[PDB]
């Protein structure tokens, strides 16, 4: 269990990586999107994988906007541009 | 092999070897840009296996080993790059003549992964080694060697 | 790893040793690939005599300075010691 | 010894593996890239993407790993 | 073990048989007829190269044997302009 947890963590970030891919693709494609309308789609996108958590995907929101991939516009929390 | 036979050559002395070794080859703006991109390892494997000239040049004296180590995207495609400069060595090309500009693909590498590959891939002798002493020191070789050694000092 | 270009006379002998060894091995060597007493090796750097106990390493040459391209030479004048009659290269022709 | 048999995790000898920007190999494609590139050096031996240092040079000019000014090659 | 090469000049060069096997030409020489299977000398008698030529591509024989496959560190080959353009046909007879 010492290093069995070491892969039940080593896919816990590769999970993000993934799901940070997928907000990127998933938004270009668009290049606006809502929050709730881009949650729904990443789940969607990654249904052959695995179920990703509603918390991981908005941390893995607030990453990405901090790392100027995507931003968040100017109306409210729920509206996402490209950028 | 039968189009090969005929060493067919474009406006700047291109074989149909450094065509398949270039990426300045030009590809059609239509569905061509899906499979048919330059360089193909698969295609200079293909020709080189068919009989192509691998010690080829053209009319500026490059090689088909001078233009790929001159390849961009050294490690994008790292998977073509290796696979195409270990065929055209193993085939016998030369991998220290020079061109028209008395330049080694070594010196041509512009890219550290690409002179890593080729110097990995050099097999030394003492012939390209003299040769080349021979051109850098400009010794009058005319009418001192054997005919089939002026050629070698030539790209040499 | 250093490397001699023993001689003698005009024979001339490539040998491969180490940086820090004795002389003893190399004597024994060039004595059974050559077919003599092993009394008569006398090595000489620069036409001078050197300790059969001390390390060639120390003797006059290392690994900056005897090299593959370009080996130290060692005569290895024989007991009939004879004088180091070391023969010398062929000058090469003069280029023009 | 009589008989021995072991195991070798053979890679490319590039010295730089991995883009330390979006977590991903520099064989394969970028983050930015893969929704449908070429490789930046740095003078520090930093290696990345190359739509990836124009988004890091766009926020700073400071190497992703170190405070280092990034540069081109 | 040890193979012999005697210039056109009387020089003789004693050099391992696996370093002088690098070469076609001296591998052709040391097979077929007379290999004179004393293990020691198997000599070669090169009439026409002199004995500086001789020299430098024993040197670049052990030079090969030592750097086949290394790591980048390779110097380079140190030809005098003299002995260039008869070392170029030495090793063509040679086929280094
Ligand atoms: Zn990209
Ligand atoms: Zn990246
Ligand atoms: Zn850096």
């Amino acid at each position: 269990p010492q290093e069995m947890e070491q892969t039940r963590s080593a896919v816990d970030e590769d999970r993000k990586m993934y799901l940070q891919a997928a907000i990127v693709r998933i938004m270009k494609a668009r290049k606006v999107l809502r929050h709730n309308a881009l949650i729904q789609e990443v789940i969607s996108q990654s249904r052959a994988r695995f179920n990703p958590s509603i918390s991981m995907i908005k941390k893995c929101i607030e990453v990405l906007i901090d790392k100027q991939y995507i931003e968040r516009s100017q109306a409210s929390a729920d509206e996402y541009s490209y950028v | 092999y039968n189009l090969i036979h005929l060493d067919p050559r474009t406006r700047e002395g291109f074989t149909l070897l450094h065509l398949a070794v270039n990426s300045n080859t030009p590809v059609d703006d239509f569905h061509t840009n899906d499979v048919c991109s330059f360089p193909n390892a698969l295609v200079t494997k293909l020709l080189l296996d068919c009989g192509a000239e691998v010690n080829a040049v053209d009319n500026e004296g490059n090689s088909a080993l001078h233009i790929i180590v001159q390849y961009n995207r050294p490690i994008s495609d790292f998977l073509t790059l290796h696979s195409i400069i270990i065929s055209l060595v193993e085939a016998g090309a030369h991998t220290d003549m020079t061109n028209k500009q008395n330049k080694t693909p070594l010196d041509k590498s512009t890219t550290g992964v690409s002179e890593i590959l080729l110097k990995t891939q050099m097999k030394m002798s003492l012939k390209c080694l003299a040769a080349r002493a021979v051109r850098a020191n400009d010794i009058n070789y005319q009418d001192q060697i054997p005919r089939t050694l002026e050629e070698f000092v030539g790209f040499h | 790893d250093v490397f001699l270009m023993i001689r003698r006379h005009k024979t001339t002998i490539f040998t491969d040793a180490k940086e820090s060894s004795t002389v003893f091995e190399l004597k024994r060597i060039v004595e059974g690939i050559l077919k003599r007493p092993p009394d008569e090796q006398r090595l000489y750097k620069d036409d001078q005599l050197l300790d059969d106990g001390k390390t060639l390493g120390e003797c006059g040459f290392t690994s900056q300075t005897a090299r593959p391209q370009a080996p130290a030479t060692v005569g290895l004048a024989f007991r009939a010691f004879e004088a180091l009659c070391i023969e010398p290269f062929s000058s090469p022709p003069e280029l023009p | 010894v009589k008989k021995w048999n072991a195991v070798a995790l053979w890679a490319w000898d590039i010295v730089v593996d991995n883009c330390a920007i979006c977590r991903n190999h520099i064989m394969d494609l970028c983050i930015e890239c893969q929704a449908n590139c070429t490789v930046a050096w740095g003078v520090c031996n930093h290696a990345f993407h190359f739509h990836c240092i124009s988004r890091w040079l766009k926020t700073r000019q400071v190497c992703p790993l170190d405070n280092r000014e990034w540069e081109f090659q | 073990m040890y193979v012999k090469l005697i210039s056109s000049d009387g020089h003789e060069f004693i050099v391992k048989r696996e370093h002088a096997l690098t070469s076609g030409t001296i591998k052709a020489m040391l097979s077929g007829p007379g290999q004179f299977a004393e293990n020691e000398t198997n000599e070669v008698n090169f009439r026409e190269i002199p004995s500086h030529v001789l020299s430098k591509v024993c040197m670049y024989f052990t030079y090969k044997v030592r750097y086949t496959n290394s790591s980048t560190e390779i110097p380079e080959f140190p030809i005098a302009p003299e002995i260039a353009l008869e070392l170029l046909m030495a090793a063509n007879f040679l086929d280094c």
